[PDB]
């Protein structure tokens, strides 16, 4: 026997992510391009999910 | 045989120059065995060989007392042999370096150093390349 | 500001803060809380040494790697000093000793020491400098120690006019002289205190609000040239206060007064110790006297801090103190110590 | 097949289990292991005398890095970038630009020692003999800064070991 | 070839030394800078052009298989000598 | 219908409940976990993280969720109380190396490029 | 080695003299051999008892 | 000066004891500490050096962390380095005690054990030989000879 | 063929073809899918409320005899509505054979604990909740195996990172061990790894 939820799922609360990583992030879902310099295309079938790109710096030791 | 092995110890003792030179490697090695000279390093280790210790003791080196710039009399450590006589130490091959010398090349360290830990003389690290985003300069003169 | 002392990251441990500091007397007490919160941040920071490099091994988890470099110097060669601050834009200097040896009296110190930094970082181009002085300080001091403080401070405000002076005040804390001074009392039977400690005043001061506040005056651009008194939000009467103090390490307290000269006495008679002296005159002195009160001074609210009562963390310290069957104690057992608050 | 370890029955009669009883009564068995450790006692002992005597190795041992050159001098290294694609443990890290001449050559190589597990596979995939793991193993230092090698400490490296790794090349390359 | 910086720094083989104003020259107080002295750009034009009579040369780097990968160098152009792009060794057909 | 299996409570009733009775221990258990870790934290710290804890979920609506989230919280518990948790694995919960992060955006704007 | 040098990397006498095994070292030590889609699980009776990947 | 020499001399024979009598805890992680029953075993017979393990930490001189540090196991670490009686020294030896090594990346590994405790000798090696951590025990006890306690101490 | 390749063995695939047959006919209720490999491995695709029953039958039949619980696992799958692919290896001894069971669920949908069939499922479903979060039911004894106490989500699910979100180092301010946000000294470097081309045709998808 079954309980019928009706809210849509969020399982954010069980995933034990930090809130700054949930609501600040942004995640592009695309199909990636074709690299210009082939010809193949089996890269281009899948889709993808990847977030934005965060501040990189240099190491002071090492560089 | 108790006779023959006192004979033995004895001429261990007399085989080293005498009770100075006996006592000068047993407080230097705590090992007073005599071995078929070798070769000498050019920093002044001695190799010896005696083909008849079992393998791991047939071959040994007696440090020099003054190395680069340190003086190692009773400090002393394996980061001292060189190159050439490493290969032979370790059994990498049975040939010494006076019988099979190295090929000699123009960018060869000329003289081996120790491990410089420790000393002024360390490995600092640091990044190798250069400047990658260029500042703009502004002008040195008044703009009115 | 020189692109590699450009602050870069979220000023963790492999950030990049944009400070480079030579921290003058980094292996004592305030040394190491301070060293650990500009590594924090991901600062570089020159720490000179004078001691065994056995003793400076507790400094070094507290950066990533490469961000902290121990150098040996002698306070007394001027080469030494301006080896270790060629490259810094910060010069916190902590120097300092509770008793005199036989190679360095307090003038050595708090005068002389504090005068030659101060000196050869202005002429080496450092930026900042942060000198730390007394509460207390006063040229008509009873204590020597004071006197050279004043002394000190009047130097080095004259050889480094821009520099910023820091004033606490009795720092307590785990590593601190001042709980554990009277916690260990505890081992002569009863506690000597002039006058039964009813006419000193008391107002210490948590060391890590010491070390925020020290990181804060690097931090801010309007401290340049100021004078700050670091003290705690409460005044204590020196008996109460050591009551307390024997409350938390739940100890017997039995006080009893003792003549200035007979304690005077007793200071002296510990001051032949050719090791670290138990007590000296100077601490016995000291003591004995009230906090200064100094209101036209900016203090730690100035610099975005609330100051740490003493009823909050005495207890990290004192639990040390206690016997085995009063160990699990909790912190709210002990009645808080009344204050003489204005 | 198999067999069984401790499926025997002893016998009954006198003979057997009086001799038993005199091995509970009088400790046979435990003389025999004080007989066997006496023996143990007399023969020479297997302890080598480091480090004036070390263990044997193999042209085949992996142990510090180093960067080669070719007889005339020049960098073995083209900056093709293998042994960083192919490294485990990401312990490469490599750039490149045109040099003076027009020739590819790296002007970043770096060796994180304690990211390193020493597994050799930079050395199989150069295709020019560039990169290799020398002989040296007694290189500890005091501090972890000391072994984040970069270029010149690896070139340092190759210049003082060549004598040794050419050697071991020439000995070993047949079967690579 | 090394050469020292205005600062007395020295500068390595790729051109790296740190300006007047950097505190990340505070690592090499009481201590060294580590700088390799076979400068290979100096090494390689050290090494005389090889004079080949066919306008087709093959290259491996020398020793056989511990050399490079082998390949092949035109020769056609006599304006500039033909440069291995692995070892960096020049060859030239016969002129003047 | 939406076809789903519940997991302990079938409505949030029950939820709700199961949530009471795990805060009720955890109450009952701060003050015992205060003397025996030897907390320089007081009874009333640790009640008011307790509550924090309890109220950073307080907008989980889904009774699945909610069930999830106490057996998670007497897993913590059941650590906490066989002493399986250390001083720190207690003090993790306080964030007292941590600096306060500012979130006006000026103070943003100048620490750097994080929104 | 299996003589199949999609999968195992030609002698390096090979890959310095002929185009493919050079073409294949490079591929095999930068993107590695494609294993065509599928589970196993295989085990073998390892010293201490069996040893199993998945 | 006589008091310089005094000092010298009992600086060299406290330095020579303390050298000379260096017992290691009883620690080991991974796949390093069987490299360390290696260094123990009759070929290299560290015990011929003085080199004696010793269960207890309040009886030992020498951490060896011979393995990965894990989150998990970093406070243990900690504690029993704490419980160490003083003067006392700590050698990170392998790879993962140096730097996190093959699992440096991973979620749940110490990048390196000098984040956890003060660090007196790295060996490097992914393990390293029982030959190379004897030359770092034998480079630790150079360093002990180099002490200069009562010298320091002296010229307070 | 020859040398450089596997050889096939046509007797065992008929022989495991048989017995998936056999057991999709004795158990209908919950047998979704049967499948042999071309190395010969039979996988059993079944629905989650046949757990217990299934393994039971595996277990005990007189044909059966699957006695030993060789392996139990999660696979997470995100682009499924049913993220994780729970996985049963068994080994049995009098047949010398190895049987899979495969079945799924979500992350709010517990799975039956199979300890009353194999004790030996009792650590590894710890695992399975350990490293993705999947629950079990009427677990005797349900908590983390693996990771560090009061660790926060599930590393092997796929959306979680490599690093993790926290990382641990000794402060001397409070004198303990701490966790704080991760930061790296060195990033780890991101490869793209795939040929464009395609390597496998057999495997070829219908282009949508
Ligand atoms: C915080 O700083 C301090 C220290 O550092 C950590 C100390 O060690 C320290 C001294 C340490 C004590 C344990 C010394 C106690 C020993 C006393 C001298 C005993 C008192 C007299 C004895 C001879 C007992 C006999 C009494 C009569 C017969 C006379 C003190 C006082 C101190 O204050
Ligand atoms: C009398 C009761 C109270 C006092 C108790 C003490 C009893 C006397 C202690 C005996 C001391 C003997 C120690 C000397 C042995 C040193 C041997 C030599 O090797 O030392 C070298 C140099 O010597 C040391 O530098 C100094 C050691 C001696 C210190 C000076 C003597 C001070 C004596 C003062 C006695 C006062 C006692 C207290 C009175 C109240 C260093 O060599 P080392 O690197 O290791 O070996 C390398 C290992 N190799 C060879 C295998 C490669
Ligand atoms: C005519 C009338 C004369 C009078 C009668 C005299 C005759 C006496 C004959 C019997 C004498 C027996 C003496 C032995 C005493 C105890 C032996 C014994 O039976 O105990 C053993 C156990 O003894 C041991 O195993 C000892 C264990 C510890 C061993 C420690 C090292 C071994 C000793 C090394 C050499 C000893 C050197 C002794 C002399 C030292 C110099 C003073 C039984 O134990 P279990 O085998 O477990 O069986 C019990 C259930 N039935
Ligand atoms: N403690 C308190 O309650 C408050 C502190 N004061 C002042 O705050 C400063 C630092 O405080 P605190 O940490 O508690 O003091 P500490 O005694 O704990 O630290 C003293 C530091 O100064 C160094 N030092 C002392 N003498 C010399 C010397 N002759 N030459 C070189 N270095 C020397 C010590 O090095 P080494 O280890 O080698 O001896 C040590 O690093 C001090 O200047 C003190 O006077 C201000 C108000 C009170
Ligand atoms: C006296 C004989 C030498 C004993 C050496 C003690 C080494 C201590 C390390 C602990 C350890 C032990 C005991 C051990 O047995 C083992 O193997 C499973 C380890 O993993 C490598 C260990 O780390
Ligand atoms: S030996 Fe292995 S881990 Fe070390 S640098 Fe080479 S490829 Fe990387
Ligand atoms: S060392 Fe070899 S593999 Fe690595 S970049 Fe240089 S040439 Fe390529
Ligand atoms: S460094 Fe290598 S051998 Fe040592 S514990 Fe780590 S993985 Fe094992
Ligand atoms: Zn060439």
């Amino acid at each position: 026997q079954l309980i019928a939820v009706d809210e849509k799922l969020d399982i954010t609360t069980l995933t034990g992510v930090p809130e700054e990583h949930i609501k600040t992030r942004k995640v592009r879902i695309f199909v990636p391009a074709r690299n210009n310099m082939q010809s193949g295309v089996n890269n281009t079938k899948k889709w993808k999910m990847e977030f934005d790109t965060r501040e990189r710096w240099e190491n002071p030791l090492m560089g | 045989e108790l006779v023959q092995v006192l004979r033995r110890g004895l001429q261990q003792v007399s085989g080293h120059g005498g009770l100075r030179g006996y006592l000068r490697v047993l407080f230097r090695a705590n090992d007073v065995r005599v071995g078929t000279l070798v070769g000498e390093d050019k920093y002044g280790n001695k190799y010896y060989e005696d083909n008849k210790q079992f393998f791991g003791r047939h071959r040994w080196v007696i440090y020099t007392t003054e190395m680069n710039g340190r003086d190692t009399f009773w400090d002393v450590d394996g980061s001292m042999v060189p190159p050439e006589w490493h290969r032979w130490l370790h059994c990498m091959t049975d040939d010494p370096p006076t019988t099979k010398p190295p090929t000699a090349r123009k960018y060869i360290w000329t003289n081996h150093k120790f491990n410089v830990s420790g000393t002024p003389q360390q490995y600092v690290p640091y990044s190798t390349t250069r400047k990658k985003i260029q500042e703009w300069v502004p002008p040195s003169t008044p703009y009115k | 500001l020189h692109h590699a002392l450009i602050p870069h990251g979220k000023g963790g441990r492999s950030s990049v803060s944009g400070i480079v500091a030579t921290v003058f007397g980094a292996t004592g007490f305030l040394g190491r809380y301070v060293v650990n919160h500009l590594g924090r941040m991901g600062s570089q920071v020159i720490v000179p040494y004078r001691c065994e490099p056995y003793d400076t091994m507790h400094l070094r988890p507290m950066g990533d790697l490469g961000q902290i470099i121990f150098m040996e110097w002698n306070g007394k060669d001027k080469d030494s000093i301006r080896k270790v601050v060629e490259h810094s834009n910060v010069v916190i200097n902590l120097v300092g000793r509770e008793w005199e040896t036989k190679n360095f009296d307090f003038e050595d110190v708090f005068v002389k020491i504090p005068h030659a930094i101060a000196q050869v970082s202005k002429e080496a181009g450092v930026e900042k400098l942060i000198h730390i002085s007394h509460l207390n300080a006063d040229i008509k001091s009873p204590s020597r120690y004071l006197r050279s403080k004043a002394v000190g401070e009047k130097e080095v405000r004259a050889a480094f006019p821009e520099a910023t002076i820091i004033k606490p005040s009795d720092i307590f804390g785990r590593e601190d002289r001042f709980l554990n001074y009277f916690a260990s009392m505890r081992w002569f039977g009863g506690v000597p205190l002039i006058s039964l400690g009813k006419e000193t005043v008391k107002q210490p001061v948590y060391i890590v609000d010491v070390s925020k506040g020290i990181i804060n005056a690097i931090k801010d651009p309007d401290a340049k040239g100021k004078t700050f008194a670091f003290v705690g939000p409460n005044r204590y009467l020196l008996f109460d206060l050591v009551q307390y103090i024997f409350a938390v390490a739940y100890r017997p307290f039995l006080p009893y007064p003792l003549p200035h000269f007979a304690y005077r006495w007793v200071g002296r008679l510990f001051e032949v110790s050719p090791f670290e002296p138990w007590t000296t005159r100077d601490k016995v002195e000291r003591v004995h006297m009230s906090d200064m009160t100094l209101p036209h001074l900016p203090g730690l609210e100035d610099l975005g801090i609330q100051a740490t009562p003493l009823e909050l963390k005495a207890i990290e310290v004192l639990r040390r103190h206690r016997t085995y069957r009063w160990l699990t104690s909790e912190m709210e057992d002990v009645k808080p110590a009344k204050t003489v608050n204005i | 097949t198999y067999k069984f370890v401790n499926m025997r029955e002893p016998s009954m009669d006198m003979k057997s289990v009086t001799d038993r009883a005199a091995q509970t009564l009088l400790w046979t068995e435990l003389v025999r292991g004080l007989g066997m450790t006496l023996s143990y006692l007399f023969r020479e002992p297997a302890t080598i005398n480091y480090p004036f005597e070390k263990g044997p190795l193999s042209p085949r041992f992996r142990g510090e890095h180093a960067l080669r050159r070719y007889p005339s001098g020049e960098e073995r290294c083209i900056a093709c970038k293998l042994c960083e694609a192919v490294c485990p443990a990401q312990a490469i890290t490599i750039e490149a630009e045109p040099r003076a001449d027009g020739s590819r050559r790296t002007t970043r190589y770096d060796i994180d020692m304690t990211k390193c597990i020493y597994c050799g596979f930079c050395q199989e995939a150069c295709p020019v003999d560039a990169i290799v793991e020398g002989p040296n193993f007694e290189f500890s230092t005091e501090t972890h800064e000391e072994l984040l090698y970069n270029k010149e400490k690896l070139l340092n490296n190759g210049d003082k070991w060549e004598a040794e790794i050419a050697a071991n090349i020439q000995a070993d390359y047949l079967y690579r | 070839g090394v050469r020292t910086s205005p600062t007395g720094e020295k500068v390595t083989h790729t051109g790296q030394a740190y300006d007047d104003g950097d505190y990340r020259r505070v690592r090499f107080s009481d201590r060294q800078k580590e700088v390799n002295e076979n400068f290979a750009i100096d090494l390689i034009a050290e090494q005389p052009v090889s004079e080949v009579g066919s306008r087709v040369i093959s290259c491996d780097g020398g020793g056989g298989a511990l050399g490079h990968p082998r390949v092949y160098i035109n020769l056609d152009k006599e304006t500039k000598t033909g440069t291995c792009g692995y070892c960096g060794l020049q060859f030239r057909q016969p002129h003047h | 219908g939406t076809s789903v299996k519940p997991i302990f409570s079938r409505d949030m009733n029950e939820a709700k409940r199961r949530v009471r009775e795990l805060y009720r221990a955890w109450y009952r258990e701060v003050p015992n976990t205060v003397h025996l870790f030897q907390l320089d934290i007081s009874v009333k710290q640790g009640r008011d993280k307790v509550r924090e804890m309890f109220m950073k979920n307080a907008h989980v609506t889904d009774p699945r969720v909610v069930d999830l989230l106490v057996i998670k919280g007497k897993m913590e518990l059941e650590e906490t109380i066989n002493v399986w948790k250390q001083r720190t694995h207690i003090m993790r919960f306080f964030h007292e190396t941590e600096a306060p992060r500012p979130t006006d955006f000026l103070s943003k704007f100048y620490v750097g490029h994080d929104p | 080695k299996v003589d199949d040098a999609k999968v195992s990397p030609p002698k390096r006498a090979e890959m310095k003299t002929s185009m493919e095994s050079l073409i294949h070292h490079f591929k095999l030590y930068t993107e590695g051999y494609q294993v065509p889609p599928g589970a196993t699980y295989t085990a073998i009776e390892a010293p201490k008892g069996e040893f199993g990947v998945y | 000066s006589r008091g310089e020499y005094v000092v010298a001399k009992l600086d060299d024979l406290v330095n020579w004891a303390r050298r000379s009598s260096l017992w290691p805890m009883t620690f080991g992680l991974a796949c390093c500490a069987v490299e360390m029953m290696h260094m123990a075993a009759p070929r290299y017979d560290m015990d011929r050096f003085g080199v004696v393990f010793r269960a207890s930490p309040r009886q030992s001189d020498v951490m060896i962390v011979a393995g990965t540090l894990t989150n998990k196991m970093a406070p243990a670490l900690r504690k029993v380095y704490d419980q160490m009686p003083e003067p006392r020294y700590v050698v990170s030896m392998g790879s993962c005690a140096n730097g996190g090594g093959y699992y440096h990346y991973s979620y749940s590994v110490v990048r390196g054990c000098d984040r956890i405790v003060p660090v007196d000798i790295y060996v490097p090696g992914c393990p390293p030989t029982a030959e190379a951590l004897l030359y770092g025990i034998l480079q630790l006890q150079r360093k002990i000879k180099r002490e200069k306690r009562l010298r320091i101490w002296y010229r307070r | 063929t020859r040398p450089t390749i596997r050889p096939r063995n046509d007797v065992v695939h008929k022989q495991l073809s048989a017995f998936g047959q056999y057991v999709a006919e004795i158990l209908p209720k919950y047998v979704q899918q049967v499948q042999v490999s071309c190395f010969n491995e039979l996988e059993i695709f079944i629905h989650p409320d046949g757990v217990i029953p299934v393994l039971t039958f595996l277990r005990d039949h007189t044909n059966a005899q699957f006695k030993s619980l060789a392996d139990l696992t999660a696979v997470d799958v995100p682009t499924r509505q049913n993220r994780f692919e729970i996985v049963y290896n068994l080994l049995s001894l009098r047949f010398n054979s190895r049987i899979r069971v495969k079945t799924y669920t979500d992350e709010l949908t517990p799975i039956e604990s199979s300890v009353t069939v194999y004790k030996a499922a009792n650590w590894y479903e710890r695992e399975i909740w350990d490293m993705f979060g999947v629950f079990f039911a009427n677990h005797p004894d349900l908590r983390r195996i693996l990771t560090d106490y009061g660790f926060e989500g599930h590393p092997f699910r796929k959306d979680f990172p490599l690093s993790g979100y926290v990382e641990l180092r000794y402060d001397d301010e409070v004198k303990r061990v701490v966790a704080e946000p991760v930061e790296l000294a060195q990033e780890f470097r991101k490869f793209d790894l795939n040929s464009p081309w395609e390597a496998f045709p057999a495997y070829r998808q219908p282009p949508e």
